[PDB]
RNA sequence: CCAACUUCUUAGAGGGACAAGUGGCGUUCAGCCACCCGAGAUUGAGCAAUAACAGGUCUGUGAUGCCCUUAGAUGUCCGGGGCUGCACGCGCGCUACACUGACUGGCUCAGCGUGUGCCUACCCUACGCCGGCAGGCGCGGGUAACCCGUUGAACCCCAUUCGUGAUGGGGAUCGGGGAUUGCAAUUAUUCCCCAUGAACGAGGAAUUCCCAGUAAGUGCGGGUCAUAAGCUUGCGUUGAUUAAG
């Protein structure tokens, strides 16, 4: 799924996050901890994910916000 | 527009006269009382009640509120 | 022969429900008919007819049970026979919208005064445990220019998706002397049973509360060892 | 119509075996699917049962296409005396069943 | 009549052919899942199918 | 004997096919047989969009009527004699169920 | 049983967030603003009151009143034409005016959804072999989380060629040939090839749409459809600027 900027970041997510979690099962919290802190005050979207998504089409312009342009004559 | 309606503030005042006794001055605890003690039709009303509800509970021990 | 796909049986049934439905109601108009309710089987599938007068239904050892049960089959191609009507008296006579939207069609029909008619019918409801109701009599009445009287009479809500089971609407037409009339009644159904004379799930713009109970023994202590 | 006489008894004693038939308002189909055998289109049925309801020995009403019938009692007393049948000779209008 | 040439005008595919399915229009029709009703028809009885609304 | 069954249930409504689920889930099991649970393969929603109006009148709505078909899915194996005590412990009009052909 | 599982895929029940926590502002009243924690501290839309309009629709409706017509019929059908006619004006919209691009070749990642018919007879098509191309041929699945389909979408990424030129930008105009749909392609239905290469160099007064996955660029799937999208309706992608008298 996704596209080339959309994958990006979503294995850049993953792979941020994925010894984040071999580290709160595999050795200690106070290293997790370690490197949460410097994921976090460093861009802290990584291992937090983006909510944001499509926001539909509606009915009476061209996509979610634009509408037709009017004629007054 | 956080700003509670009628019938949220409608409903706390039936609610906390009542069982002021049966309370706390915690969120997550009176709302498991107010499904309990009213019928709630669904969830956003629920733990909207139990939101003002609490809002009168660290406030109704402290002054004179229709209390 | 060969299968069609679910996305067309469940539009070919949608639209089978509709069509008897078109009929019945262009048949059994002056019986306050009010809908169906059909049973689909691989066996004898069941037709129900709500009519509040059953009797009209009804000829010597059911006349018009036995060819409405025919007429629905040489059209839609039942099999010999696995298609029946039952005709089953609705509780609650005049609550049910259809009902009475049937009565004063032909109650107008006999020529009276249509605030004699709706007063007649808007007390009918409002006796009826209905909760409110309000009914929309257009058409022409006094002069050339048609205008519109409502007898708004109760409580009734009108937005949310609360307005599809709480009420009812049903619309139906009067061929009166010049043009066409038209009806158009609306009522709010009682929340009481949790069952059978009304609709389940509360109106949520309240809160039913309860009273605490008797509150005994708050005073010094007590035991018993059984 | 112009009223083919074989054809007419064709369309009468599926009539009088029981007390419907179901046309379909639509005349230009070659073949009427009650029948769909003794070679009859559609208007020879529309316009034999047109001419029934002048008398009024049928009594109709129509569908969202279909275009129903109901037979009353005064035209079975008259289907006897278009297809010699005594008055034990009946249809399904009175009673077949239970 | 002559009905050699009567209806001869092959009615098949294409939309003088085609007809709505409740009382007999050819005009926007819907022949979407085979329900073959003209748009004004679909409406009314729009529950009647089941097709409920996002409410 | 011996056979290999699959039965299927779908509907309109979703909360009817809920407990028609859980009814042939308990059908099953008071009886003691094995079963493989309710796949839940995805709700197919369609959305048949019309212009409201009769006529060309109007500051050009539109209406999105929707049907969402759910669809569930069991499998057994016991002989298909009990195809009866399948069929008839529910009758429940609106909801459709078959089930596949027997041969293994 | 010649393996264990639900993390993504998918639904179902349920949990979740309320402006409760913290300070500040405020009759310490409703509340407002700052952060704490959090995926989320306003997700998008539908139903929408009373009372109206001489708004629209009698050319959807076997809804209908009135009036007209009713056989040298406005009823009905077949045949050809017509709404497509062009001195001109106006309205939504599509392309372009390039170098942030056009070519050529690599390279690559989506979601919604629809698919063979009671009548109605024409559906999506993978594969294989013929052709520079539309297409033709046999052979098979699919009534569908089964087949098309891990939907190898575009923009874009990268390597070459092209260089400020009315240019290879741009494709109107038009001749000739070639294929399918169909009862019939001419007034060109569409598609393909070769050739023709017009304005157009960022647009007057005026005016429209819009504030975050937003405008905008970009393809894709429905609807209509025998053949058909410069439309509309949905989806994805890349993603910002600012009266008790
Ligand atoms: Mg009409
Ligand atoms: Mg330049």
């Amino acid at each position: 799924g996704g596209g080339h900027v959309a994958q990006i970041y979503a294995i850049r997510q993953s792979i941020s996050k994925a010894l984040v979690a071999y580290y709160q099962k595999y050795v200690d919290e106070a290293s997790k901890k370690e490197i949460k802190d410097i994921l976090i005050q460093y861009d802290r979207t990584l291992l937090v994910a983006d909510p944001r998504r499509c926001e539909s089409k509606k009915f009476g312009g061209p996509g979610a916000r634009a509408r037709y342009q009017k004629s007054y004559r | 527009g956080r700003v509670r309606t009628k019938t949220v503030k409608k409903a706390a005042r039936v609610i906390i006269e009542k069982y002021y006794t049966r309370l706390g001055n915690d969120f997550h605890t009176n709302k498991r009382v107010c499904e309990e003690i009213a019928i709630i039709p669904s969830k956003k009303l629920r733990n909207k009640i139990a939101g003002y509800v609490t809002h009168l509970m660290k406030r109704i021990q402290r002054g004179p509120v229709r209390g | 022969a060969v299968q069609i796909s679910k996305k067309r049986k469940f539009v070919a049934d949608g639209i089978f429900k509709a069509e008897l439905n078109e009929f019945l109601t262009r048949e059994l108009a002056e019986d306050g008919y009010s809908g169906v309710e059909v049973r689909v089987t691989p066996t004898r599938t069941e037709i129900i007819i709500l009519a509040t007068r059953t009797q009209n239904v009804l000829g010597e050892k059911g006349r018009r049970i036995r060819e409405l049960t025919a007429v629905v089959q040489k059209r839609f191609g039942f099999p010999e026979g696995s298609v029946e009507l039952y005709a089953e008296k609705v509780a609650t006579r005049g609550l049910c919208a259809i009902a009475q939207a049937e009565s004063l069609r032909y109650k107008l029909l006999g020529g009276l005064a249509v605030r004699r008619a709706c007063y007649g019918v808007l007390r009918f409801i409002m006796e009826s445990g209905a909760k409110g109701c309000e009914v929309v009599v257009s058409g022409k009445l006094r002069g050339q220019r048609a205008k519109s009287m409502k007898f708004v009479d109760g409580l009734m809500i009108h937005s949310g998706d609360p307005v599809n089971y709480y009420v009812d609407t049903a619309v139906r037409h009067v061929l009166l002397r010049q043009g066409v009339l038209g009806i158009k009644v609306k009522i709010m159904l009682p929340w009481d049973p949790t069952g059978k004379i009304g609709p389940k799930k509360p109106l949520p713009d309240h809160v039913s509360i309860v009273e605490p109970k008797d509150e005994i023994l708050p005073t010094t202590p007590i035991s018993e060892q059984k | 119509m112009l009223m083919p006489k074989k054809n007419r008894i064709a369309i009468y004693e599926l009539l009088f075996k029981e007390g419907v038939m179901v046309a379909k308002k639509d005349v230009h189909m070659p073949k009427h699917p009650e029948l769909a055998d003794k070679n009859v289109p559609n208007l020879h049925v529309m316009k034999a049962m047109q001419s029934l309801k002048s008398r009024g020995y049928v009594k109709e009403q129509f569908a969202w296409r279909h275009f129903y019938w109901y037979l009353t009692n005064e035209g079975i007393q008259y289907l006897r005396d278009y297809l010699h049948l005594p008055p034990e000779i009946v249809p399904a209008t009175l009673r077949r069943s239970r | 009549g002559h009905q050699q040439l009567y209806w001869s005008h092959p009615r098949k595919f294409g939309q003088g052919s085609r007809s709505c399915r409740v009382c007999s229009n050819r005009h926007g029709l819907i022949r979407k899942y085979g329900l073959n009703m003209c748009r004004q028809c679909f409406r009314q009885y729009a529950k009647d199918i089941g097709f409920i609304k996002l409410d | 004997a011996i056979h290999r069954i699959r039965i299927t249930l779908t509907s309109r409504n979703v909360k009817s096919l809920e407990k028609v689920c859980a009814d042939l889930i308990r059908g099953a099991k008071e009886k003691n047989l094995k079963v493989k649970g309710p796949v839940r393969m995805p709700t197919k929603t369609l959305r048949i969009t019309t212009r409201k109006t009769p006529c060309g009148e109007g500051s050009k709505t539109w209406d999105r009527f929707q049907m969402r078909i759910h669809k569930r899915l069991i499998d057994l194996h016991s002989p298909s004699e009990i195809v009866k005590q399948i069929t008839s412990i529910s009758i429940e009009p609106g909801v459709e169920v078959e089930v596949t052909i027997a041969d293994a």
